[PDB]
């Protein structure tokens, strides 16, 4: 899952 | 009932936040629709997890007093990896 932080 | 209420996030010890996000919308009415910044998952034992204030669904307002509203995801992620090890968050819930 992309745009994690 | 919604609320927005203001959540600390501090990932000392821990390799990141734990939170995932994604643009999305939903129906602000009966006949409008708002558009925004909304946590679609979390990292299990990550701060956002253990904050236990944070649910998937909620949308992100502001992050350390920057309007994210039309923001792109990528634009939020830069500003929560530009920030030390903590992030303040507007969150509207419920």
């Amino acid at each position: 899952t992309e745009f994690c932080a | 009932g919604e609320l927005i209420h203001m959540v600390t996030l501090d990932k000392t010890g821990k390799k990141s936040f734990g939170i995932c996000i994604v643009r999305g919308e939903v129906k602000d009415s009966p006949n409008t629709k708002t558009t925004g910044i909304f946590i679609k998952g979390i990292v299990p034992d990550s701060p956002a997890h253990l904050c236990g204030r944070l649910k998937v669904g909620d949308r992100i307002l502001s992050l350390n007093g920057k309007d994210v509203r039309n923001s792109t995801e990528q634009a939020v992620i830069d500003l929560i990896k530009e920030a030390d090890f903590k992030i303040e968050l507007e969150i509207q819930t419920f």
